[PDB]
This record gives structure tokens, C-alpha cells and sequence, in this order.
RNA sequence: CCAGGGCUACACACGUGCUACAAUGGCGCAUACAAAGAGAAGCGACCUCGCGAGAGCAAGCGGACCUCAUAAAGUGCGUCGUAGUCCGGAUUGGAGUCUGCAACUCGACUCCAUGAAGUCGGAAUCGCUAGUAAUCGUGGAUCAGAAUGCCACGGUGAAUAC
RNA sequence: UCCUCCUAAAGAGUAACGGAGGAGCACGAAGGUUGGCUAAUCCUGGUCGGACAUCAGGAGGUUAGUGCAAUGGCAUAAGCC
RNA sequence: CGCGGGGUGGAGCAGCCUGGUAGCUCGUCGGGCUCAUAACCCGAAGGUCGUCGGUUCAAAUCCGGCCCCCGCAACCA
């Protein structure tokens, strides 16, 4: 699967403060237990990890790429978000988790939805169909 | 009063070198040792507090000052005015004699001894510790305690910088891991 | 009637009296009295202090109480920190040696309560 | 409590270790010999060990010596 | 100080097994035979022995010899 | 076919057993009396080392002759004096042994230390009328090693049946 | 029925089925006097001890208290011993 | 709208009356009894006391507001 520098099969755990996908490649941190800690290549949190122990880290790629989180943002509400529901059906990958954050300090209408992807290409069209809706002032992979 | 005499000589002498004080009064000096003991179980059995009074009387060599609850608080379901913890403010000749009696014999008897925290300071250098088993004091017959009333001690100092405090305490040897 | 910073028993035949000390079983205890030359029968009360001190110097040879506790705390620590299987078991509050876990192992797992 | 005479380890593992060592750290090491104990020379090596389905990597350290590789490849995942 | 209320207080003759017999005031009873004078307590040596642990490698080599 | 893993997982439930909860008991010393077995790519004395398990050496025997292999309860003396107590022995750390390529998952045993629950068990429920029950110890198959299981042997030795 | 505030227009006083709340007791001491003392609350340190017991120090300043509602007043204390 | 009462384990009801710590029945869970279930027998768990705020050292309890539910009144017209 993941060709951790010239060898695959190696047990690893994906990081939960970032969402690596088959793109920039991934930095691999060796945790005490649970073997490898893939944290994607280049990331601030990843940065502190290197900061305390660079020696126990080597790169990894993708060998032969699923599950990711995205933060879409909408205008307040009064229903057009229901419009988003309608889109639920058009979205191919089954939504994994609803997470609206309308809180913050203002009338902001953000939603941290969790889903998946089969190929980076497909992802491209994902952002496309998110950008179309006017109420979707924002739509990007949350990290 | 031995180490008090010691103070008057080697202690001031000593510190004056490390602290180049303009004048002798500038050297810190232990002011008052305070044996606090908050049993807080008299609210259950008053005589138990009396036993605590026995212990402090057995250590200070003088009658303990029985503090009363300052505030009625449900967190302990105790109301203001109730005896809560006995104490002693021994100072002077007494405090020196006790002090010696402290570092020389009391402290060593402390099970699994491992120095003392250097971090125990109010910033004013007034050191504080807390023995867990009052029995380490010779006067206690050991067998005669029906409880293990640990207590705590506050070595109030005229020192301002807690570091000066460390130094002063250092003159009297002291642990300090 | 106090050695190793603790030991305050009596009436007991010295060896048992010493067994009271954390860090010493009967064997090591007997060994102590052996080198001390003290007869095991003697109740600690009968025991002369001029002998008790010899016993202190005697027990000094054998790691006890305080250091022992810290020491074991350190070995177990190493375990749980290193991530060795034993460590995992200790972190899980479970039998380490390899005992049945599907049924008994109440000691480690504590009461049947959960 | 496990062979008073000579700590045991697997030959191919040993050679794989030397090759790694004299060649300098290179890549985590695939290994199936959990029976193999530990060696100071191996310290630093990130040898990975089969857990019944996965060769999980482990950064050998000084405390980690008088132990066998198996003691770092739990097979039974639990909850 | 206030009379009577305080327990009797005199200079007892303390004595460690270590030989540092010392006379100091207190109440106690008569006096006491001790074991450790602060001077004869192992802090200045004790703590030292305390840390002594680490480096498996050497031990492993002891097992090595081959 | 292979290596490794797993059949040993662990909030829990049950069955069946071993060990205890003690003083007709434990501990130390001295000391008496078994039958039934098994054994060679085994049993392995004696002797030497080790606290020990064992290690080295090593006869005899494939056998009423050799070995496993001093049976233990019991008996005598002493001690502990009713305490969670010298009861109890789990758990764990450290240190070892042996088997076997190999003991991590996952072996048995030894030493040091540790020393938990438990102070005779709710409802309920089982076995047993004689050398039985109870209680103690021994052996074998299986087996490289690996039982409190099982099959087997002997010692001690009842109560009660209107 | 009585007590406190606002309404209430800076003396007093001033109505509504206007806005907000209390009293129908307590105490020989909580009274008298003499002397003495002064808070609340946070931070720091400290056996059990934790958000909160007691001790120590600091900051702090009456944000405390004043038998009971509110208002005014109180360190010369009327507050506390 | 007005007035009075109430809201407690999964369900029905105590305790709020006068502040400290919430009880019962059924039910729930585990075990037993039975060939099995039931009933029965033994054990055990189970309630932030409607909500918000205030009073108090302390609030299920005292006070006010709010929501919910029940009862009463809603008349001379």
C-alpha cells in the first residue's frame, strides 16, 4: 500500500490533525506503539514532531488513498443549507460525519463534513460542485 | 540554643561573603517556626483533636493554639466557629532548640528520606514542609498514637528573596534534594 | 527497636520480627541473624541494643525499604515506558506472566465488580 | 530464564543487521524472527516486526536490549 | 510564657547508635537511644546509591562473553 | 508449501477442580511404616559444584538383582498462642534452570523479595453405608519439554441407617 | 398595620389595583464599660487536603462585617476578642 | 387570561411539611429452582429530585421567573 521508503506492508496510523491524500507524499513518524505515524509531508504539527526527534522519521508515499475531512461554509441559514441536503444525493462518496460550526463570534455558517475519495481527480470535481452554490462562500479540506 | 549561637557567628559571617551586604541587619534571619496541624476531625470527635493537641504539646513543649473554622463551608460540611486545626507559633530560644531538634534527629528518622524540595517557597523565602507521621518525634511513644497525625511546618524568614532564604537555610545544612 | 528507618515490632522471635521489614523475607532475615550471630529465639525485647546496631549495619548490606520501593517503581516504570508487552499489561492492570485472562486473574483485574 | 548459554537470535537477521549497520542507517527492516533477542549494534535500527499480519517498526533503544522482538509486536488487538 | 499549661520541658541526653551522643532540651521522658544523627544519616551518600540503574548493554555483555 | 500469528484473547456468565482460610494448625529438628508401577536415539546411582532447580563426572539396568525413589500424613522435641496473624499463598520485580532451532505472544521448575482475596461461604446444591467417606503421599499413559486433569497404588481411617 | 427604596420635580411632605423588597421577632447577652484587635478576595508555599478546612507570606483594601429588608452610616470603628 | 396544585429512578407513588444524607412498589440486571418459561427464592444496580436564576456554609426542599400538566373560575351582560 504505502511504500514507506522502499518497503510496504508496515503497520501505520494516519494522523488526525491533518488529512493526507495521494498528493504531496507523506512524512512518516515512528510512534512508540502502533508502529508508523503518517502525518502527510509538510505540516506545522508535523514540524514540532521533527523538532523533538528527527532520527525516528523517514518518508513514505502511496505505492499502488481514501477518507478525508472538508470544511464547507454557508451564509447564515434560513434554509438554503437544506439546499445542501439536495446536494447530499449528488455527492458520490457517502458523507461520514456532519459537523456544523455556526458558533465562533458571528453569523458564520461553517460545516465540517467528513467523507472519502477514490482518486485525486474525482476530488477536483468535488471542489467544483461545492463552488457552484452561491451560499457556499467557502469549501476546502479541513486540516 | 546551640545552633542559634552558631547563627550569630558562622551564619552571618558566611552569608555576608556571598551577599556583600552593606550592613549586618541586611542578613536574613529565621523569625518564627509555626507547627500547623489541621486534623479537622473534631467535628466528628472533639477528643481526637485533643490528641492532636497532645502531640503538638509533645513537640513544641508548649500548649497548642486551637484554631477555629474561619468560614462555614459545605465543602467539608463544617460551619464557622468549630475547632478545626491546632497550631503553635514557637519562636526564639524555643524555635532554635526545636530547629536543632528538627534537622539533627527528627528529619533523619523520616522514612525513605530523599532531601527536600527547593521549590517550597513563598518567594519571600518562608520555607514550608509537612511531615506525615508525627511519630518521628522522640517524645511520641509511637505505640501511644491511635492515629498517624502528620503535620506541617512553616519556617518564616525575614529574608525577602526566596533565594536568600535557600542560602539562610543552607547555612543550617538542611536537606534539599 | 527501629532499623531501616522503620522496624518496630516485639515479642516476636527476631527473625519474624525482621520479616516485618519490607524488603526481607524469612530467608534473608535468618541470614541476617546468622551473620549477626544472634539467636533467632530471642524476642526483640531481650535483644540488646549493642546487638541491634550490629543488625542495622547488617541489613545495610541488603537493599531494602526505600531504595527497594523506588527501584521496583523504576523497573516497572521502564516497562510501561519502553512499551514492552509486560509494560502494556501493567498499563492495562492485567496479569503479565501469561495467566488465563478469560476467567480468573482477579488479583490483577481486582474485584469482579465491573 | 531463556538459554543461559549465548543469547539467541536468527542468523539471516544478524546478517541483515550488519549489512544495515556498516552501510549506515538506510531503511526500516522487514523481519519475521520475533524469537531474536536484542543487540547494542542494533540500537538505532528501526527494524519492523511481523505481528501476524503487519511488520511493525520499532526504534531500538538502550533499555530495549534484554528483550526479544516479539515483546513489541502485539498480535491481539483489544477494543 | 504562661505558666503551668505548657508540658514540662528539659534537656534530655539524646544518643545515636552512631556515637554522636548529644544533649538537647525537650520533654520526652528521660532521654533516648537513637540510630541516626543527621551527621550519620545517609543523604550525602544515600541519595547517591539511590540513582544507580541503567545501561542494559553492559549487563548484556556480562551475559555475552563470546 | 512456507514463515509468522492465532487455538492462551477479556466488561462478563457458568461447569468442573486444586489451595487456603488455621492450633486434631503452621514452622524447625530428629524419626517410623507402603503398594503399584515405569525405563534405553531411556532410568541414570554414587561422587563433585551450586541456596536451589540443576550442572560435571558417572557405575548398574532394557530389569524380583540397577534406577526413577528418603512416601507423606504419623511419631518425638521445640516453638508460634488466635492474630489476617510464622495462617494463606495469589500477584509482581529482580536473579536463575532446563527442555527444545527457538520460551515475545506462550513452557515447567529454582532463589531473593513481595505477600492480595480469603477469618468457613446467600438462595441453592453434590457425593458417599466400609477399609467405604474423609485425609495423606506414590506411580503411569500422554510427553522434547509442558497438569491442580485423567488412569492407577498404597497409608491412615470414620459417622449413620429409626 | 407597620419598616426600606424609587416614583418625589436637590427642604419637608406628596397619589395610583405604580415599580422592588422586608417586619409581627430576637438577646441578660448580641447589653454596659475598659482595654485590645480588624476585613473580603485572589496569587505563592505547605501532611492528610481536593474548587473550598487549618498554617505562612504576599497582593489587596473594606470588594467584609454589622442577629433579619433595604437605605443611610460605621475603623475614633457602631465591625471582632 | 385569572386563581390554586403538581413535575422524584424505566413506570406509579413517598420524602419538600421544618434546608444538610432521597424511600417504597413494580420493573431492570445476575444467580438459583424447572426438561424449558412462569410464578417463586437469593443478590445487586438504578434518581444531576422539570428548567433558569437567586437566597444560604448547604436548596429535592426556601424565593422568583419560565416551560409543561392537572383542577377551578371565566360571572351581572
Amino acid at each position: 500500500r504505502v511504500v514507506v521508503e522502499g518497503v510496504g506492508n508496515l503497520m501505520h496510523h494516519i494522523a488526525r490533525c491533518c488529512q493526507p491524500i495521494p498528493g504531496d507524499e507523506i512524512v512518516g513518524f515512528i510512534t512508540q506503539g502502533r508502529g508508523i505515524s503518517v502525518h502527510r509531508a509538510d505540516c506545522e504539527q508535523l514540524a514540532e514532531l521533527r523538532s523533538h526527534a528527527p532520527e525516528r522519521i523517514v518518508d513514505a508515499v502511496w505505492g499502488e488513498g481514501y477518507s478525508l475531512v472538508v470544511r464547507v461554509v454557508a451564509n447564515d441559514r434560513s434554509g438554503l443549507l437544506r439546499d445542501i441536503t439536495t446536494i447530499l444525493a449528488n455527492e458520490k462518496v457517502n458523507v461520514l460525519g456532519v459537523a456544523s460550526r455556526s458558533d465562533t463570534k458571528q453569523q458564520l455558517a461553517t460545516i465540517d463534513m467528513t467523507i472519502e475519495i477514490y482518486n485525486l481527480q474525482v476530488l477536483g470535481r468535488v471542489l467544483g460542485k461545492l463552488n457552484q452554490v452561491p451560499d457556499v462562500i467557502d469549501a476546502r479540506r479541513l486540516h | 540554643a546551640k545552633l542559634h549561637d552558631y547563627y550569630k557567628d558562622e551564619v552571618v559571617k558566611k552569608l555576608m561573603t556571598e551577599f556583600n551586604y552593606n550592613s549586618v541587619m541586611q542578613v536574613p534571619r529565621v523569625e518564627k517556626i509555626t507547627l500547623n496541624m489541621g486534623v479537622g476531625e473534631a467535628i466528628a470527635d472533639k477528643k481526637l483533636l485533643d490528641n492532636a493537641a497532645a502531640d503538638l504539646a509533645a513537640i513544641s513543649g508548649q500548649k497548642p493554639l486551637i484554631t477555629k473554622a474561619r468560614k462555614s463551608v459545605a465543602g467539608f460540611k463544617i460551619r464557622q466557629g468549630y475547632p478545626i486545626g491546632c497550631k503553635v507559633t514557637l519562636r526564639g530560644e524555643r524555635m532554635w532548640e526545636f530547629f536543632e531538634r528538627l534537622i539533627t534527629i527528627a528529619v533523619p528518622r523520616i522514612r525513605d528520606f530523599r532531601g527536600l524540595s527547593a521549590k517550597s517557597f513563598d518567594g519571600r523565602g518562608n520555607y514550608s514542609m509537612g511531615v506525615r507521621e508525627q511519630i518521628i518525634f522522640p517524645e511520641i511513644d509511637y505505640d501511644k498514637v491511635d492515629r498517624v497525625r502528620g503535620l506541617d511546618i512553616t519556617i518564616t524568614t525575614t529574608a525577602k528573596s526566596d533565594e536568600e532564604g535557600r542560602a539562610l537555610l543552607a547555612a543550617f545544612d538542611f536537606p534539599f534534594r | 527497636a527501629r532499623i531501616a528507618g522503620i522496624n518496630i515490632p516485639d515479642h516476636k522471635h527476631a527473625v519474624i520480627a525482621l520479616t516485618s521489614i519490607y524488603g526481607v523475607g524469612k530467608t534473608r532475615s535468618k541470614a541476617i541473624l546468622a551473620a549477626a550471630g544472634i539467636a533467632e529465639d530471642v524476642k526483640i525485647s531481650e535483644l540488646s541494643e549493642g546487638q541491634i546496631d550490629t543488625l542495622r549495619d547488617e541489613v545495610a548490606k541488603f537493599v531494602v525499604e526505600g531504595d527497594l520501593r523506588r527501584e521496583i517503581s523504576m523497573s516497572i516504570k521502564r516497562l510501561m515506558d519502553l512499551g514492552c508487552y509486560r509494560g502494556l499489561r501493567h498499563r492495562r492492570g492485567l496479569p503479565v506472566r501469561g495467566q488465563r485472562t478469560k476467567t480468573n486473574a482477579r488479583t490483577r483485574k481486582g474485584p469482579r465488580k465491573p | 530464564r531463556s538459554l543461559k548459554k549465548g543469547p539467541f537470535i536468527d542468523l539471516h537477521l544478524l546478517k541483515k543487521v550488519e549489512k544495515a549497520v556498516e552501510s549506515g542507517d538506510k531503511k526500516p527492516l522487514r523481519t519475521w524472527s520475533r524469537r531474536s533477542t536484542i543487540f547494542p549494534n542494533m540500537i538505532g535500527l528501526t527494524i519492523a516486526v511481523h505481528n501476524g499480519r503487519q511488520h511493525v517498526p520499532v526504534f531500538v533503544t538502550d533499555e530495549m536490549v534484554g528483550h526479544k522482538l516479539g515483546e513489541f509486536a502485539p498480535t491481539r488487538t483489544y477494543r | 510564657m504562661k505558666k503551668d499549661i505548657h508540658p514540662k520541658y528539659e534537656e534530655i541526653t539524646a544518643s545515636c547508635s552512631c556515637g554522636n551522643v548529644m544533649k538537647i532540651r525537650s520533654t520526652v521522658g528521660h532521654d533516648l537511644n537513637l540510630d541516626v544523627c543527621s551527621k550519620c544519616h545517609p543523604f550525602f551518600t544515600g541519595k547517591q546509591r539511590d540513582v544507580a540503574t541503567g545501561g542494559r548493554v553492559d549487563r548484556f555483555n556480562k551475559r555475552f562473553n563470546i
